[PDB]
């Protein structure tokens, strides 16, 4: 028992504002503090603030003091983060959080998945989808490298898999690099010079924000 | 009770 | 805001080897209760934090007893008796006695291996982006060791730093060792001008250039 669910990715636009949730099970939501996080790409953890959904009662950081609104509905074991006037230095994401230490045989500290928040102007762009093959029979040897290449979308994240994940060994998906306000992503599969082409191989792109949901198959093919 | 690390104060 | 300070901020270390981090704080941090709530985390690329210690010396539910805790007022240590591969990622002490709730900048575990070449695999553009008028010249420099390199692309001899994009991979939880892809853009027209194509690192596991190249329109 235990855990914590939060909503989704958001993308905001400066000046904005965003609400973002957090459920709770497995403890009692109006017994103890919850707290909410904050996580920058490079940067470390810092503390937000809490609340006491028993009684409504917050508590927030002189930085945060007039950035952040929490609230929670009791009946339906959830607790709020609102942000306001949105800024690039909002962009970041977001954890809540539970601790308790008193009661030996009870000890709790959980996070949820954390909610990434994106502040642009930028628009939602579909990624496409290239196959990347070596051209001609020629091989290095044994083994053959087969490559995805996903560029020019926004916002991310995108979910790259291949045969439907069925095909996780011998696979390195690249970080996404940004390239003025667009995104591109990159895998690289390896396997056994026996079974490609004989056996299909299959680079499974989605892109949730755009519900872009490509299905691109790594045919061969000739010179140029 | 309790902090609001839910210490017992 | 009491202050954690972490030393090192990085730490090389050998699979078998033992580590230590220290975390120090700018004040007590022995509750009025008479407890003392620091704690210790771990974060792997892509996930929450996880907690490892609590009040300095706990193990917590499903920690390895590989990992202790000591320590006493402002002074606290955290060791890794045997470090394996899993332990790659970000370690944080916490301090949660006071208001508000502090974490430590972190200390970043790096592993060292034996050394290893990287293979390299060059892919011509594919026609679906030709047809856009576009030409993504791709490279990929997997499984290498140590994580120091440097790819180099050159379009009929000369050297193109002009529009090249690289990405790299954190040490693998397997090999512990890294990855790259370098993708060289150019314009269909660009493209079709030429027709040598190389992708050279120049890499520790040798003193000349491992070389990659193809020649557009040919097998």
């Amino acid at each position: 028992e235990v855990n914590l669910q939060q909503s989704g990715t958001v993308l905001a636009r400066p000046g904005a504002s965003v609400r973002m949730s957090c459920k709770a099970s497995g403890y009692s939501f109006t017994s103890y503090w919850l707290h909410w996080i904050k996580q920058r790409p490079g940067q470390g953890l810092e503390w937000i603030g809490g609340i006491y959904p028993g009684n409504r009662d917050t508590r927030y950081t002189q930085r945060f003091k007039d950035k952040a609104k929490l609230t929670a509905v009791t009946s339906a074991n959830t607790a709020y983060m609102e942000l306001s006037s949105l800024t690039n230095e909002d962009s970041a994401v977001y954890y809540c959080s539970i601790i308790y230490f008193d009661y030996a045989d009870f000890i709790m500290d959980y996070w949820g998945q954390g909610t990434t928040v994106t502040v642009s102007s930028a628009k939602t762009t579909a990624p496409s989808v290239y196959p990347l093959a070596p051209v001609c029979g020629d091989t290095t040897g044994s083994s053959v490298t087969l490559g995805c290449l996903v560029k020019g979308y926004f916002p991310e994240p995108v979910t790259l898999t291949w045969n439907s994940g069925s095909l996780s060994s011998g696979v390195h998906t690249f970080p996404a690099v940004l390239q003025s306000d667009l995104y591109t992503l990159s895998s690289s599969v390896t396997v056994t010079s026996s079974t490609w082409p004989s056996q299909s191989i299959t680079c499974n792109v989605a892109h949730p924000a755009s519900s872009t949901k490509v299905d691109k198959k790594i045919e061969p093919r000739g010179p140029t | 009770t309790k902090d609001t690390n839910n210490n017992l104060c | 805001d009491i202050v954690m300070t972490q030393t090192p901020l990085s730490l090389p270390v050998s699979l078998g080897d033992k580590a230590s981090i220290s975390c120090r704080s700018s004040q007590a941090l022995v509750h009025s209760n008479g407890n003392t709530y620091l704690h210790w985390y771990l974060q792997k690329p892509g996930q929450s934090p996880k907690l490892l210690i609590y009040k300095v010396s706990n193990r917590f539910s499903g920690v390895p007893d590989r990992f202790s805790g000591s320590g006493s007022g402002t002074d606290f240590t955290l060791k890794i008796s045997r470090v394996e591969a899993e332990d790659l990622g970000v370690f944080f002490c916490s301090q949660s006695t006071h208001v508000p709730r502090t974490f430590g900048g972190g200390t970043k575990l790096e592993i060292k291996r034996a050394d290893a070449a990287p293979t390299v695999s060059i892919f011509p553009p594919s026609s679906e982006q030709l047809t856009s008028g576009g030409a993504s010249v791709v490279c990929f420099l997997n499984n290498f060791y140590p994580k120091d390199i440097n790819v180099k692309w050159k379009i009929d001899g000369s050297e193109r730093q002009n529009g090249v994009l690289n990405s790299w991979t954190d040490q693998d939880s397997k090999d512990s060792t890294y990855s790259m892809s370098s993708t060289l853009t150019l314009t269909k027209d660009e493209y079709e001008r030429h027709n040598s194509y190389t992708c050279e690192a120049t890499h520790k596991t040798s003193t000349s250039p491992i070389v990659k190249s193809f020649n557009r329109n040919e097998c």
